[PDB]
């Protein structure tokens, strides 16, 4: 029923995060 | 007072108001405010790098005209 | 800053004149009403500072343009513009209350002190 879930929140600078550098990988 | 310090530090600079505060890229921790005519570069409003460090900018903040009326910054 | 406001004023005046000369029944009113709301916003931005001797020359000029253009479009005056004039005069006084008559008396004494905005006051 919720098509989105927030499971964390992180320290960001103003505006937000600079693109290209952050990475996400799902193992299993 | 920070976690990481555990000590009551005093702010070296002598300000009136702290209209905004927070972390910026390259500086770590910052306060807006003032100390004590229509030139954009005059500004009357000191940034302050926290931990009693350099003013860091007095160049391209809001004009001194508006300095009398503003109550909050975001 | 006065630079930018002044430029805005000039830009909008010239836009108005262009619609005055050129344009259709629709497009004329479009550019006019566009310039109009430009001038409103500029008024409000200037009305957002305390007093400023150097701003009044514009404020008075702009409210003049605002009233003129407002009245011209409506094809008639209103009392809103009376209160616009009242506001600008209150501002002139606040530099240095009751009603238009005492306001004008005090204002024209404060003009005989020779602030160089007479060319706007006389317009007003």
């Amino acid at each position: 029923a919720p098509r989105v879930r927030y499971l964390a929140g992180f320290c960001c600078p103003l505006g937000g995060l600079a693109a290209g550098k952050p990475r996400v990988l799902c193992h299993e | 007072i920070s976690s990481q310090t555990g000590k009551v530090v005093s702010v070296s600079g002598n300000f009136s108001s702290i209209q905004w505060a927070g972390e910026i890229e390259n500086l770590g921790m910052v306060l807006l405010g003032l100390k004590e005519d229509y030139a954009i570069w005059n500004t009357k409003f000191c940034v302050y790098s926290l931990e009693s460090q350099e003013v860091l900018s007095d160049i391209y903040i809001i004009p001194p005209a508006y300095s009398s009326v503003v109550t909050y910054v975001h | 800053c006065l630079d930018l406001w002044r430029e805005k004023n000039d830009r909008l005046v010239r836009q108005a004149k262009v619609a005055q000369n050129s344009g259709l029944t629709l497009r004329r009113q479009q550019l006019a009403q566009d310039a109009l709301e430009g001038l409103r916003g500029l008024l409000h931005s200037l009305q957002g500072l305390p007093a400023a001797v150097p701003v009044l020359p514009l404020e008075l000029t702009v409210t003049c343009n605002f009233i003129i253009l407002r009245a011209s479009l409506a094809q008639g005056f209103t009392e809103d513009q009376a209160q616009d004039i009242q506001r600008s005069l209150e501002r002139v006084l606040e530099t240095q209350e009751q009603g238009l008559r005492e306001l004008w008396d005090s204002v024209l004494r404060a003009s005989c002190l020779l602030p160089e905005l007479l060319s706007a006051l006389h317009r007003l």
